[PDB]
């Protein structure tokens, strides 16, 4: 009809205004500004401790707010609480559900959550009167599998799912109070702001999207990509976050100004990239490709200082202390190892 | 949860007896469970204590060789067996639960208590003040003191204050020396290093009066400190 | 022991304990077959759960001192590629047709048929690259209503390039060569083809006797025998 | 002089040619490379996940010996024999005794192992390693008694007419015995491989396809390759035993060319690492790749 | 009849993202740069520490 197409190119020349917008403050290049920093030498690690146990492919894991304490999650269908410093187990959860691709621990270190593939998040109650463990409650309403989940507070979580939406749940009363869509292809990935206030979540049609989690509504879009978007983490400052894809890379964007960065690829890497996460000052970057080991970036001149390759599988789950003391990273082969 | 003990009473010099309770609210199949025995009229002292599923069983040096302990899962039931009784061997007889994990209390749940009659190195723990008249309203202050280092190599500090109310079975306040129990009001704090330890009140009340104990876990045997009272 | 405390040795033999809890469940997990149940959509994928009966789905029954556990994932609608690797390390793969679909035009497409639509789905499933080793079973469901459809109507809509004597015996043939065919491997992925039966006794004996046939070449290669 | 006399009533000493010794000699020293190279083929790959490697490595080892225990006791028996004491000698037989022991468990062995593995009907493994150890342990603790028991004791020193020809200071009981103990094993071996192709043909019958009768081909065929060259080699020389047993003193010319019937059991000794590693594709890839 | 509807609904949201304020890319180049700068100091990760006060160092067993 008429009315359709006058529509629709209203829609088109609002992106040709937001390109142009976003275009004319590209007077210059991160690349330029950080030519005269010094480059950081060779980094070395070696595995301190082995954390073995799992009979299946690890999806999951997620440092505990101490720096000491670490829960992982296989296919195997249990739950696994790490001690870190004496390889020794805490805890030992069975899961109702084999099928599982995500697990977060709490920030109080009172409770762990635990989904996916299953359309419910599960909460589990760490410090019982009884002396075990049980699950506290179970969060309905998604019509996809969950690819992520973390813990707002000791009362909120959020969550993404396969059906291009997010929610924040409410554990009290157990219903959704927030649902945030605009998404086209399936989320894969979410992070949280230091501050908990605002979140970004990736999705399978390449592009970001930036959420308030106060007022419910998105922000911002950052596209750039060719492909499935696999994970996203926030910088330590806050203002800025990197995206890792399946095309074989990496790019850092940026929130105050809506452009690109940095792109991290090499011309020997056709793998996809299947964890993102950075140092406790932002200077290192840690991507864990799907090619059997890890690797190591500089956040500010992009070029690899370091290899990790420790694992026979595929790397699917990395994670790096509040302190930033040491690096643990999972594997399909069922090992955890510890690097420092 | 609670313990109900059972199984005391009067009995000749030449006999033998067994101890029994009986643990429910709670998994008695992950708990590690201890004997504590206390005199009339004086201190209390460790006896015996039995593992998670009957791994490692230790005796008290005083009684080594004459008691046995048995841990019944299925049925959760824990017993104890004591075959020659001597004139030394009346006082009440107590079971505790503890659990061994990074970041568990152990020592939580004292039960409630049985007695029984019978017809006619090691680090120790001391305390000087014995009995000091107090009026609510005002800080109080119990010191204890050992023989030897309790600062272990990881950092810990293995010692434990616990608190008697009168015709009442002992309930655990401070564990590691550091850390407050669970249900008990921020009055209570503790503070001590090296050998010196101290346990202090902000505000006091009605409710506080009692006899405080000083406990060591560095290494086994497990010695308690003398009986401090306060008075009203 | 010479330098861990009294409450570290307690801690160390509580992991042990939990070592052994997981080593004793996780052996008792290796004596059982996983098979995933796929399907085009109406193609009896839910008669052939009640015939074995005893997001995702799972089943779980017993037959000759054998556990199948059959999972149903047809009714996540999500992207098939994100989560397929999940399925990996499975047995063997059961999959529904109805060979009585060749006349039936498709809701979304009046030109497209159903029939087509199953034969593209059994070429993705077949030729994935996370099932190169791992062997079909074909089911043909609503063979009975196939003799009736064959005479009033001519099976020469869904395939123009056939000329056969339109029996029933010559024209199930013919079906069942085409779906064959999609096989690309031929060397390391075997097709099993079976026509579902009124008796639902056929139908799990025809399953237990292909995975016992797939345990054996699995147990063959294991030990370096073949 | 107990080695001159019981030569002399043997008729070993009576009427007591080097490219023998050299073809002997090449011979051994290809069996120890091809020996080596067979371990450390296996031990390049860090990949344990398979119990065969155990089994392989422990095979190569043993072959590995006996290889050596030939060579030195080649070397040790051209002519210096009268100057050696009996206890030297004692311990030159018992070395190739428990190496041959040693060889020659480690295939029973690999038959317990593959017969238990086929037996059960197991989708997926277990992850246990009882078995291994101890089958390892106690195939050396058989080998290494078998070969420690004729010193302590069991000789013809003092008993002239009671010991074999072959070996002039070993009595014909112990023979006697390592031949009944030998046709164990070989009827033990013999009856595992032939009760697994009878079952996977049963079972491959119901649903047959092309692949299933190529598969059935193919493992008769390498079990009745492994079997054949497993009974070809090792029967000449238990054959020849039996003959000194049922033989006489001066009876069996024959018997004094026992060295051809040996060096058939070392070229068993030779080609036991051949069928047993490429024989499966993961074996042979894995050769190749290191 | 319900497509002018998403229409109307993603040209609303066109209206906000393009709305929004923008800073150099240098601007925000130095604040990245100067962040790292000023926190380099205590990134175990990048400057190696002594094994004297590392947790995670192994001993002989
Ligand atoms: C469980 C059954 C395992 C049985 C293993 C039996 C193995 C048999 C091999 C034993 C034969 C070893 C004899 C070796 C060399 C002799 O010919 C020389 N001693 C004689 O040479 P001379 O003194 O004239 O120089
Ligand atoms: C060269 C000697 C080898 C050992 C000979 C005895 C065989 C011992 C191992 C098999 C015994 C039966 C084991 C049945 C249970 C199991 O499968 O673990
Ligand atoms: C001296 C001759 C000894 C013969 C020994 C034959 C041993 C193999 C045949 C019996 C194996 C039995 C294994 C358990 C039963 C089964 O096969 O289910
Ligand atoms: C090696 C010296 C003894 C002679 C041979 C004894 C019999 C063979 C070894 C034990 C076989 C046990 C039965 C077959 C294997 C099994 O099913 O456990
Ligand atoms: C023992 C030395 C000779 C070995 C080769 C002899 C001839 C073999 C003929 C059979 C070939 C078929 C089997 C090939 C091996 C396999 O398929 O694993």
């Amino acid at each position: 009809g008429s009315e359709l197409d006058q529509l629709r190119q209203e829609a088109e020349q609002l992106k040709n205004q937001i390109r142009d917008a976003r275009k004319a403050c590209a007077d210059a290049t991160l690349s330029q500004i950080t030519n005269n920093i010094d480059p950081v030498g060779r980094i070395q690690m070696r595995t301190r401790r082995t954390l073995r146990g799992h009979l299946a492919k690890i999806y999951a894991m997620h440092w505990g707010t101490d720096s000491r304490l670490l829960v992982s999650a296989s296919q195997d269908g249990k739950l696994i609480i790490w001690d870190s410093y004496t390889t020794n187990k805490v805890h030992a959860i069975p899961l109702r559900s084999s099928w599982v691709m995500t697990c977060a621990y709490a920030p109080s270190g009172n409770y762990v959550a635990c989904g996916g593939l299953d359309n419910i998040c599960s909460i589990y109650n760490l410090k019982t009167r009884e002396g075990n463990v049980r699950v506290s409650r179970e969060l309905a309403g998604h019509t996809g599998y969950l690819s992520c989940c973390r813990f707002l507070d000791d009362n909120q979580i959020v969550t993404s799912s396969g059906d291009t939406t997010c929610a924040l749940w409410d554990i009290e009363t157990g219903q959704q109070t927030t649902t945030f869509t605009g998404h086209t292809g399936d989320v894969m990935s979410l992070s949280l702001a230091p501050d908990t206030r605002l979140f970004v979540s990736g999705a399978c049609d390449a592009s970001a999207k930036l959420w308030d989690v106060r007022e419910g509504m998105c922000r911002q879009t950052f596209t750039g990509h060719e492909s499935d978007i696999n994970a996203i983490c926030f910088f330590p400052n806050g203002n800025a976050f990197a995206t890792g894809s399946d095309d074989a890379t990496c790019r850092l964007f940026d929130l105050r100004a809506d452009q690109e960065l940095m792109t991290y690829s090499h011309d020997n890497i056709i793998c996809g990239i299947t964890s993102v996460s950075f140092s406790k000052s932002g200077r290192l970057l840690l991507a864990g490709y799907d090619d059997f080991n890890c690797n190591v970036w500089d956040a500010l001149k992009a070029d690899r200082a370091g290899v990790l390759a420790g694992h026979d599988n595929r790397v699917s789950c990395l994670g790096v202390t509040d302190d930033g003391m040491a690096v643990a990273t999972g594997s399909w082969d069922s090992f955890l190892k510890i690097w420092n | 949860v609670q313990l109900v003990e059972s199984g005391g009473g009067l009995v000749q010099p030449g006999g033998s007896r067994k101890l029994s309770c009986s643990a429910s609210g709670f998994a008695f199949s992950s708990f590690g469970m201890h004997w504590v025995r206390q005199a009339p009229e004086k201190g209390l002292e460790w006896v015996a204590y039995i593992s998670s599923g009957s791994g490692t069983i230790y005796y008290a040096d005083t009684v080594k060789g004459r008691f046995t302990i048995s841990r019944d899962d299925p049925k959760n039931t824990l017993f104890l067996q004591m075959t020659s009784l001597r004139s030394e061997d009346t006082a009440m007889y107590y079971c505790v639960r503890s659990i061994y994990y990074y970041g568990s209390s152990p020592f939580d749940f004292w039960g409630q208590g049985t007695t029984l009659t019978v017809s006619s190195s090691d680090i120790v723990m001391t305390q000087a003040t014995s009995s000091v008249p107090v009026t609510p309203g005002e800080s109080v202050s119990i010191s204890c003191r050992s023989s030897k280092s309790l600062l272990h190599s990881n950092g810990n500090t293995y010692l434990y204050w616990f608190l008697q109310r009168p015709g009442q079975s002992p309930q655990l306040l401070i564990y590691r020396m550091s850390n407050l129990a669970s249900g008990v009001p921020d009055r209570f704090s503790g503070s001590g290093s090296g050998t010196a330890f101290t346990l202090t009140i902000s505000r006091l009340e009605a409710e506080d009066v009692g006899v405080y104990y000083c406990m060591q876990h560095l290494e086994y045997p497990l010695t308690f400190g003398a009986g401090t009272k306060l008075e009203l | 022991g010479c330098t861990l405390s009294a409450e570290d040795k307690a801690a160390v033999e509580r992991s042990k304990m939990i070592d052994r809890n997981l080593r004793e469940d996780g052996e008792k997990a290796a004596r059982e077959v996983k098979l995933l149940l796929l399907g085009a959509g109406e193609s009896g994928k839910s008669t052939i759960v009640k015939q074995m009966k005893i997001g995702i789905v799972e089943t779980h029954f017993t037959f000759k001192d054998l556990h199948f556990k059959m999972f149903d994932v047809g009714g996540q609608r999500s992207e098939r590629k994100k989560w397929i690797h999940c399925f990996e390390g499975v047995t063997a793969i059961i999959f529904c047709v109805a060979l009585s679909d060749y006349d039936l035009v498709l809701a979304e497409d009046e030109e497209m048929n159903r029939m087509h639509e199953s034969m593209k789905l059994f070429d993705s499933i077949c030729n994935n690259k996370w099932f190169t080793d791992t062997s079909i079973i074909l089911f043909l469901n609503k063979k009975d209503l196939f003799e009736e459809k064959i005479k009033k109507s001519p099976l020469t809509i869904c395939y123009p390039e056939y000329a056969g004597s339109n029996t029933y015996e010559e024209a199930a043939a013919y079906i069942q060569c085409q779906f064959e065919d999609l096989n690309k491997r031929k060397d390391t992925k075997e097709i099993y083809t079976h026509f579902t039966c009124a008796t639902d006794t056929k139908n799990v004996q025809f399953v237990f006797d292909a995975v016992t046939d797939v345990i054996i070449k699995n147990n063959l290669k294991d030990c370096g025998l073949f | 002089e107990t080695l001159r006399e019981h030569y002399q009533y043997v008729g070993k000493l009576a009427g007591r040619s080097t490219l023998t010794t050299v073809l002997f000699l090449v011979i051994c020293s290809f069996i120890v490379l091809e020996n080596l190279m067979v371990l450390i083929a296996i031990w390049k790959n860090n990949k344990f996940h398979n119990r065969m490697y155990f089994f392989i490595g422990n095979l190569a080892l043993c072959d590995l010996l006996a290889g050596i225990a030939y060579k030195v006791n080649i070397l040790m028996s051209g002519k210096k024999t009268f100057s050696l004491s009996p206890t030297v000698w004692f311990l030159r037989e018992g070395s190739m005794f428990v190496a041959l022991g040693a060889s020659t468990c480690s295939l029973l062995a690999i038959a317990i192992e593959r017969h238990l593995t086929m037996i059960k009907m197991r989708p997926y493994d277990a992850n246990k390693r009882h078995r291994v150890f101890l089958l390892i342990g106690m195939c050396w603790l058989i080998a290494f008694t078998l070969g420690a028991l004729p010193i302590l004791g069991w000789n013809c020193l003092h008993n002239l007419p009671d010991c074999s020809t072959i070996l002039p200071l070993y009595s014909k009981k112990y023979i006697a015995f390592c031949i009944s103990i030998f046709t164990a094993i070989l009827v033990t071996i013999v009856i595992l491989y032939a009760r697994i192709y009878f079952l996977v043909k049963s079972s491959s019958r119901k649903v047959a396809n092309h692949n299933n009768s190529e598969r059935s081909m193919a493992l008769l065929r390498t079990v009745v390759i492994v079997v054949s060259v497993f009974i070809a080699c090792w029967s000449p020389l238990f054959i020849l035993f039996l003959i000194d047993v049922a033989c006489r003193v001066q009876a069996c010319p024959i018997l004094f060319k026992a060295q051809w019937f040996i060096v058939l059991a070392v070229l068993n000794s030779a080609m036991n690492p051949v069928i047993y590693t490429l024989a499966s594709k993961e074996m042979r890839r894995a050769f190749f790749r290191l | 009849t319900a497509s002018i509807a998403q229409a109307r609904k993603l040209v609303e949201q066109l209206k906000m993202e393009a709305n929004i304020d923008r800073i150099k890319v240098s601007k925000a180049a130095a604040d990245l740069m100067a962040y790292c700068e000023a926190h380099a100091k205590e990134d175990p990760l990048l400057t190696p520490v002594p094994a004297s006060e590392n947790p995670f160092r192994e001993k002989k067993f």
